[PDB]
RNA sequence: CCGGGCACUCUAACGGGACUGCCCGCGAAAGCGGGAGGAAGGAGGGGACGACGUCUGGUCAGCAUGGCCCUUACGGCCUGGGCGACACACGUGCUACAAUGCCCACUACAAAGCGAUGCCACCCGGCAACGGGGAGCUAAUCGCAAAAAGGUGGGCCCAGUUCGGAUUGGGGUCUGCAACCCGACCCCAUGAAGCCGGAAUCGCUAGUAAUCGCGGAUCAGCCAUGCCGCGGUGAAUACG
């Protein structure tokens, strides 16, 4: 009937709803390529489907908020994989070596005092 | 429909003194929708460690205001019995509207 | 903090602009946080003694 | 063609070409092409003699341009100096007149850097 | 890397040709962290590789990269009071790095007005064995073996 | 490219002084510590000693000097 | 660039508004 | 947006979870190499945290304090000037020198913060700064607010230019008793040096460098390009 996943990347969340159908994807009411497209990376979001050979089997309704559009792409990429897992658990063993179900823990590193940004040190002369 | 806003510097004190209001209003009153967390207001102060020069020292402090919700449905007059004044908490401040 | 300069507090500064804040504790002119009314040094000292309610060491 | 004094802009957009007029920047060019109803996109070589005549008509006397402009500025500075103003002094010894630090920088006003011993 | 052996970063495959080498090239083209504009440049370049050459831009690319790879380079060494230029082999990784880098640099040295054209033309010329990149390669391989006498300083 | 606002500022110390002179005459000089005061037409022809922080400088004022502050005619710093 | 008072980016950098960077 | 509902997102309290626990190999052991499962492994990432002591390090000018010294002035009030001087020299930075770019128009995604003599939606006047009017907000409920780079469309066509905005002339707005010395901001005109920088020299090993914007503290205003934070996009390389 319907299958759900979340996923997150770089402080961006996406609700991913897989509803069996034609394969047309919706994000925030817009077409998939309305939101993306002008972004080369975009297609990567749908990589889980292409991995399990889903594609035109499931349709998708996706809510997306947080981060920038690339992080949103990765979060979507997770959510699709999670919902896909909830559908058929036997997908996990196929999906895992690609690591699509792996959350990416990389986050903007805090700025530290005395530095310029978080690492970069103020330059000096000494003479 | 009684609006309550609980603010304080101690999350322990707030969270604990809210459930007192809730439990007091449960017996004498409605389902008591219960505390909704609300975001915290964090105020930072960054200050140089030393009295002289040494601009690279810092060590900032933070002062944070936690919030709580309550908001009991069915403002029964029987409820204000266990309610009104019975409380432990000191550094909690309470706001109330209709 | 020279003692005559603690004439800072004046109901009659003669102009609103001539009114400047100082540290209520040590009498420091520069680096005076408006929230605490203190200066930065006193701020750190008292914060370390635990005399400023809610003020904690921040890390993240 | 020849507009507002001895200067002839050529072979590029009329606005950008009008920029080469002394007292005329991008704003006044935009405005002049606006009130004269000329498409700013056309090349100067594509301007109708009618259009050029109209442009000249407007621009020539609406704002003070070129030589008269320069003369006016020179007369302003000369005035500043003659009255004994402070700005007059800063103009006199060639230092920043707008109240900027002369300790370092202030090079463009002071010109090339003349080094001595230390 | 004083302690470890410093393992190599694996790159995500290309979104089009599914090749990691492509991605690497994309990254070398990248400037101020704009990947999108980079991909724009390279793919436009690929579409320029056709209707010039009838072949597949992938093949042209890979073969150019293969032609730019130096087999020998010269590294300096301090020996007994002087500094000698010592010839020696180039590990495959460094071959790839130098190849891609040189391709991009030579590309931006070109006269052509816009990026994609520059990358395309450089890619082609290098693929058939001419152009700035190959000039670099041959210059380096010439430096080494001109220094042949120092080959026993190898290390 | 300067500015002040509508309601131009002139210190009322000498403002009444100069017209007090104008009523009965010209007299001689003046001594003013306020250099922040704008120049107005009624001042023309007079002479104003302006404090440069050290001494009072005898600034004679003309028709073309109107609108500038007195301090512009009394430079504070001594250079070379 | 970011130093041109009369440009959009100039306004953004300088943090102000005006003729070249409207408030809508 | 209304009814309606805590499933999801989020918010903020408690709690679970990872310990070389399991498999193979090496080892006397501690442990090392690899693999499985897992969101995460071998210190998962980043903070707070800096030993006995060293530099007769810095600060009596934040405060405290021994000694010494001035007490019609080495104390005190005020107006004005100065800390903003400019032949020069250095440090840290900002903006650039352009087409992987600049400009105009339209359009999309964030986090952390601040807000009552405050933030100021919306309407009108003004090219604009801004002015007049005025709703909401003790603020997850209103405002600052526009995020920018990005995407789409169009202009520029390699030139000191539609690059770059210093300098200077003129006209204004705001704060403030008061912008000459010595404020910021708007508009018109001006349109400098600069074509990637000698010897020398600096930072950074991953969401880092690079790049793009956003907020705050102090403060009437502001010389903030500084500092302290926030997120967007997101590399190269490490033989040794
Ligand atoms: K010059
Ligand atoms: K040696
Ligand atoms: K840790
Ligand atoms: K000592
Ligand atoms: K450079
Ligand atoms: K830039
Ligand atoms: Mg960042
Ligand atoms: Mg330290
Ligand atoms: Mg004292
Ligand atoms: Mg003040
Ligand atoms: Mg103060
Ligand atoms: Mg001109
Ligand atoms: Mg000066
Ligand atoms: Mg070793
Ligand atoms: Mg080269
Ligand atoms: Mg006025
Ligand atoms: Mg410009
Ligand atoms: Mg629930
Ligand atoms: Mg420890
Ligand atoms: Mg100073
Ligand atoms: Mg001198
Ligand atoms: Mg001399
Ligand atoms: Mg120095
Ligand atoms: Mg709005
Ligand atoms: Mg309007
Ligand atoms: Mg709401
Ligand atoms: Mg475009
Ligand atoms: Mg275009
Ligand atoms: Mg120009
Ligand atoms: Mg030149
Ligand atoms: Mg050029
Ligand atoms: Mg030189
Ligand atoms: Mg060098
Ligand atoms: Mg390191
Ligand atoms: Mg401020
Ligand atoms: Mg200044
Ligand atoms: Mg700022
Ligand atoms: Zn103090």
């Amino acid at each position: 009937e319907q299958y759900y996943g979340t996923g997150r990347r770089k402080e961006a969340v996406a609700r991913v709803f897989l509803r069996p159908g034609n394969g047309k994807v919706t994000v925030n009411g817009q077409d998939f390529n309305e939101y993306f497209q002008g972004l080369v990376r975009a297609v990567a979001a749908l990589e889980p489907l292409r991995a399990v050979d889903a594609l035109g089997h499931f349709d998708a309704y996706i809510t997306v908020r947080g981060g920038g559009k690339s992080g949103q792409i990765d979060a979507i990429k997770l959510g699709i994989a999670r919902a896909l897992v909830q559908y058929n658990p036997d997908y996990r063993a196929k999906l895992k070596p690609l690591g699509f179900l792996t959350r990416d823990a990389r986050v903007v590193e805090r700025k530290k005092y005395g530095k310029h940004k978080a690492r970069r040190a103020p330059q000096y002369s000494k003479r | 429909k009684i609006r309550i806003k609980l603010r304080g510097f101690d999350h322990k004190t707030l969270d604990a003194s809210a459930q007192k209001i809730v439990e007091a209003a449960r017996r004498s009153g409605a389902q008591v929708s219960g505390p909704i967390p609300l975001p915290t207001r964090v105020r930072r102060f960054t200050v140089i460690r030393g009295p002289f020069k040494h601009k690279d020292s810092r060590e900032h402090f933070e002062l944070r205001t936690h919030n709580r919700l309550v908001d009991i449905i069915n403002p029964n007059r029987k409820t204000i019995e266990q309610l009104m004044t019975l409380d432990l908490p000191t550094g909690v401040e309470i706001e109330i509207k209709t | 903090a020279r003692k005559a300069l603690i004439e800072k507090a004046k109901r009659t500064p003669k102009f609103k602009v001539r009114a400047y804040t100082r540290c209520v504790r040590c009498g420091r002119a520069r680096s005076v946080y408006r929230f605490f009314g203190l200066c930065r040094i006193c701020l750190r000292e008292l914060a370390h003694k635990g005399q400023l309610p809610g003020v904690r060491k921040a890390s993240w | 063609a020849r507009i507002a004094g001895v200067e002839i802009p050529r072979n590029k957009r009329v606005d950008v070409a009008l920029t080469y007029i002394y007292g005329i920047g991008k704003a006044r060019a935009k405005e002049a092409l606006e009130k004269t109803g000329i498409n700013p996109a056309t090349r100067v070589k594509d301007l109708t003699e009618a259009e050029v005549v109209r442009l000249r008509e407007y621009v020539e006397n609406t704002w003070k341009l070129e030589g008269e402009l320069r003369a006016e500025v020179a007369a302003n500075i000369k005035r500043l100096m003659d009255i004994g103003c402070y700005r007059g002094l800063r103009h006199r010894r060639g230092l920043p007149v707008r109240g900027q630090r002369t300790r370092t920088n202030a090079r463009t006003r002071k010109g090339p850097r003349k080094t001595v011993a230390g | 890397a004083r302690r470890r052996r410093a393992e190599v970063r694996q790159l995500q495959p290309d979104l089009v040709y599914g090749d990691v080498l492509v991605t690497a090239f994309i990254n070398k083209i990248m400037r101020d962290g704009k990947k999108n504009l980079a991909a724009r440049i390279f793919y436009d370049a690929c579409k320029i590789i056709q209707e010039k050459t009838g072949q597949e831009p992938l093949k042209v690319f890979k073969q150019a990269v293969e032609n730019v790879k130096p087999r020998m380079e010269v590294r300096s060494r301090r020996v007994g009071g002087a500094n000698y230029q010592v010839p020696m082999e180039v590990s495959p990784r460094r071959q790839q790095s130098l190849a891609l880098r040189w391709l991009v640099q030579a590309a931006n040295q070109r006269p052509e007005r816009r990026a994609a054209v520059r990358i395309a033309h450089e890619l082609m010329d290098a693929a058939e064995g001419k152009g700035g990149a190959v000039k670099k390669k041959e210059d380096v391989e010439r430096m080494a073996e001109a220094n042949r006498a120092y080959a026993h300083y190898r290390w | 490219p300067r500015s002040l606002k509508k309601g131009v500022f002139v210190d009322d110390h000498l403002l009444e002084k100069v017209l007090e002179l104008n009523a009965k005459g010209e007299k001689r000089l003046i001594k003013t510590w306020s250099r922040r005061s704008t120049i107005v037409p009624e001042m023309v022809g007079h002479t104003i000693a302006v404090y440069n922080g050290k001494q009072h400088v005898p600034v004679y004022i003309t028709e073309n000097m109107v609108g500038h502050k007195l301090g512009e005619f009394a430079p504070t710093r001594t250079y070379r | 660039g970011k130093g041109d008072r009369r440009t959009r980016r100039g306004k953004i950098w300088r943090g102000t508004y005006g003729k070249y960077r409207p408030r809508k």
